[PDB]
């Protein structure tokens, strides 16, 4: 089977406003 | 300074656990009885 | 709304998978109940194992066969999902 | 505000104004901040299930603050305005 | 401690069980969504078509409003209508009694009080002040009287329609001519002293004194047969 | 005539503290890590 | 130091996933780092099959292998392993 | 939709236990009946011996005669069949 | 706390069926090293060829000798053993 | 890293020097608002 790589990066999904 | 008592976190858990077993009619009654007993 | 970040699989598994995680979110509130129902209802039609990770940090490897994958953000909550 | 986990059986089923009750519970034992939980728990509840069935506590209260063991005296104020202080 | 440990091994049997499936929740069960998702539902299930589900979601929002973040996102998403509309429906006198706590929970904060005038709540709530049910009528005082805090809704109070506060002094003096009800008289009468306390009170004191005839009422109502918070 | 044994698979669930609504039963246990290879 | 959540390995593998988890914890600053070296190291130690989930926020639903599975944390951050 | 997680048995009978277990679920659905109705039906076909455990979750360790054992997940359910 | 449901056996044999189930229970948690264990045991005692499968949900439909069959409860642990 | 809306910190001490902030606006009721603020916070930061 074939790998994958994920990772939640900073400020991507938390919107400040 | 308005706080949850260190203590009651486990003292209500372990209420739950028993009310939960029985299936009283009477929940104050049953608390009565509960922690007089638990008391002695 | 769905910002596929990262999906290896066709179109309507992909759509089904979104509608599922937006299910999974009105229905239920702590993580791992959401997790598990996306598991079990892509257990019980598209193929027989899954495997579910909700979260607001983290980033997987896992070693997924391919045509099944996805990593896709939905509300506030990333939602990785995999057969293996 | 039903509380139902993904994986539970029917056989455990949560009787209706429980919620109810822990919360007001609760909230007494976050505003007395007691020291001795269990009897203040057990003197709670026999106090409302007095007061449902058919004021004693509170008045016990008052008075006690305006004076300025204690369980007897409670106690024997909850079993029973000038002929229930001369039993009393 | 070899049945301990046989227990043991047999409760970590049970743990990793794979269970069969998280079979589908009634139409009648009420949840939070994970984060923000449970403010636009709520606004959502108390418009739903099914009665005990807006009742269910009255207690739910009960439970939302007690926060003010979460008040803030809830009357934003716009909850103060749906509690409005559903208080007003007069074939179940439960509901009403649920809405008017619901509005009295509501109004507590700022917004909250700003958004029920806006809306015609206060309206709303004279109007189920003559409720022939009981309990809501003393938590629609409460409400009132809560709401009335801030002068803003003092003022919408003093110019609502013609008569406001001539009819909520005319309904006390009904209730205490016939019968003995205390707690909605009291009620009524220190919600109507906290609007006498509004800033500029002309308007308020005018209506009073000259149309209601308030003094020899209050006069008549303060001999030492009448409980003693009515007369206080 | 030989003998292989079977056994199906099983799955678990985690949960971490959250904020809200969760309080967890600790039924832990705690090691300390060592040299590894 | 390190809490053990859930387990179902024999004591031995438990300690080699701790120590493989605080090995990569000098060394890697990113956190799917972290995640390729645990699967890259219990692909190679193990039956070549595995998967791994770091984070500090996430709940899963996953059918694991009998008798291959650990939820544990170190420092302040949680690590899921476990084989299809 | 049946993986054939192992098996010592000849192919044309693992063919045929994949369809007769396959008409077994469209017939039935309840554990015990599905593996009546596939022993039974290996009865009638091989040596009489046989014997068959249906279910989500169980464990066995069973006496085969050699070249018939065939263990499966066909779904959900898995299925352990043999002959003593 | 054996609680024998259905079992067609001598009472002897049956005692001693529930007293390897509990040092079963008692050494190892895994399932089948349970059902490994007890038909080690029935094959070192009594005359050999036993079927164990000592499991929580499943239903199966077994042909057996006469005289040798039990399932039992135990604690909520069904165990099933059999003859060929 | 912050990822969750509770981690966003409210100093003890904020609100009420906003309330005394305000206080000053509403005590002058200027039309240069920014011009005051800036003077009034820059003497509050050059006394302190």
């Amino acid at each position: 089977g074939t790998d994958a790589i994920t990772q939640i990066e900073n400020g991507d999904l938390f919107d400040f406003d | 300074p308005i706080t949850i008592p260190g203590d009651f976190p486990a003292i209500l858990k372990a209420f739950t656990r028993e009310i939960l077993r029985a299936q009283p009619s009477n929940i104050y009654e049953f608390g009565a009885r509960y922690f007089s007993g638990l008391q002695g | 709304k769905a910002v596929i970040k990262n999906a290896d699989m066709s179109e309507e598994m992909q759509a089904d998978a979104v509608d599922c995680a937006t299910q999974a979110l009105e229905k239920y509130n702590i993580e791992k109940d959401i997790a598990a129902y996306i598991k079990k209802e892509f257990d019980r039609k598209h193929n027989p194992t899954w495997h579910c990770i909700v979260g607001r940090n983290f980033g997987s490897y896992v070693t997924h066969e391919t045509k099944h994958f996805i990593y896709f953000y939905l509300g506030q909550v990333a939602i990785l999902l995999f057969k293996s | 505000m039903d509380v139902e986990p993904i994986f539970c059986a029917e056989q455990i089923v949560i009787p209706h104004n429980l919620a109810d009750i822990l919360k007001a519970y609760t909230k007494e034992v976050i505003r007395r901040q007691p020291t001795d939980l269990i009897a203040f728990s057990a003197k709670y509840f026999t106090n409302l299930a007095n007061v449902a069935s058919g004021a004693p506590a509170k008045e016990q209260l008052r008075q006690v603050y305006t004076r300025g063991t204690l369980t007897e005296s409670q106690v024997t104020g909850l079993c029973q305005a000038d002929a229930v202080v001369a039993k009393v | 401690d070899s049945q301990a440990r046989i227990q043991a091994n047999l409760r970590h049997i049970q743990a990793f069980e794979a269970k069969p499936n998280p079979k589908a929740l009634p139409e009648t069960a009420v949840t939070r969504g994970f984060e923000k998702v449970a403010f636009p539902k709520l606004v959502r299930e108390l418009t739903c078509d099914n009665a005990v589900v807006r009742k269910k979601s009255l207690l739910a929002a009960r439970e939302l409003l007690s926060s003010p973040v979460n008040h803030v996102q809830c009357v934003a998403a716009g909850a103060t209508p749906a509690i409005v509309a559903l208080l007003q429906d007069q074939t179940d006198d439960e509901t009403r009694y649920y809405a008017a706590g619901t509005l009295k929970l509501l109004a507590a904060k700022e917004v909250g009080a700003r958004d029920l005038a806006q809306h015609s709540g206060l309206d709303a709530l004279a109007a189920a002040l003559e409720d022939p049910s009981e309990g809501v009528r003393d938590e629609a005082y409460g409400a009132l009287i809560e709401a009335a805090r801030f002068d803003s809704t003092r003022r919408a109070l003093e110019a609502c329609g013609s008569g406001a506060v001539l009819p909520r002094l005319m309904e006390l003096a009904l209730l205490e001519a016939q019968g003995g009800a205390a707690g909605r008289a009291q009620q009524g009468l220190v919600l109507l002293f906290t609007c006498t306390q509004a800033r500029h009170n002309a308007g308020i004191l005018s209506q009073l004194v000259d149309v209601a005839q308030a003094i020899p009422h209050l006069a008549g109502l303060l001999k030492p047969e009448l409980p003693m918070p009515v007369r206080h | 005539i030989k003998q292989h044994s079977q056994q199906t698979v099983r799955e678990q669930a985690t949960q971490m503290a959250r904020p809200g609504v969760l309080l967890d039963n600790d039924y832990d246990k705690e090691v300390t890590p060592g040299r590894y290879q």
